[PDB]
């Protein structure tokens, strides 16, 4: 009964965590994307 | 290219099914309404089905997807697992 | 037992759910910076062609 | 800025939290490892408390934060950061408030498996 709910529970909650991973490592690499625009753009101001 | 539309949907299905209220006599058709608009997010360009091995473009935000049967996108794939158990708990529990 | 466990899980999955929703909000935003320092850097490399 | 050490130490321990093995002589020893870190990142630079109210630099990724009735006092860590000095910088974090409330419920959740 309640114990299958929790079983189940269990592993969309361990979905879920993969999925805020993901979330973060993209976010990251678009901090990066923004950083290296960042400094071409400051660069070419400076050329 | 992450997917917004999918991403959204999972949350207000996930939020409609977990926070289900006995006591609003309308939350059934609610579930009931936004569930198959999950369904249609997550959805294969191709087949119609429910996405396989999801591939998307990273140039645009096409919202358009296809299975690697028919770039991989993990958060796609994550999504389509989250449908999978969302839907196994709604036929676990009565609502 | 496993009711307080359940409705233990139920709650910190949608504190997740919350957190998952933040991090959309934040992408967005990203994606939205992106765009706008491609366009204001096209724009800028126009700068070049004038010479 | 987001918290960024503050997410990764949460999928840590949840992760080892959720597959819990009591048959495994290695799992307990390695989240109560894990677990003091995660409750640092969450912790308060003034107080040592659990992030009331989580006010986060802007100013730079050094990942330290303060209470909202913690603004204006002196950090804990001495030799002091050097990044967090101006305490005209930071604003709210809806990310970590999130995040406090991960850790509160997942403890709530710790105490219940271990009992
Ligand atoms: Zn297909
Ligand atoms: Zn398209
Ligand atoms: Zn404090
Ligand atoms: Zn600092």
């Amino acid at each position: 009964g309640a114990s299958s709910q929790a079983a189940c529970l269990k592993q969309i909650l361990l979905l879920q965590l993969d999925l805020i991973e993901q979330q973060q490592q993209q976010l990251q690499a678009k901090e990066k994307e923004i950083e290296e625009l960042k400094s071409e753009r400051d660069t070419l101001l400076a050329r | 290219m992450n997917p917004v539309n999918a991403t959204a949907l999972y949350i207000s299905a996930s939020r409609l099914v977990l926070n289900y209220d006995p006591g609003d006599p309308k939350a059934f058709t609610e579930i009931n309404r936004l569930l198959p608009y999950f369904r249609q997010s997550l959805s294969c360009c191709v087949c119609g089905h429910l996405l396989q091995d999801p591939i998307a473009p990273t140039n645009s935000t096409c919202q358009h997807y296809v299975c690697k049967t028919c770039e991989e996108n993990k958060q796609l794939s994550i999504l389509v697992n989250c449908y999978k158990k969302l839907c196994e708990y709604i036929t676990q529990t009565t609502l």
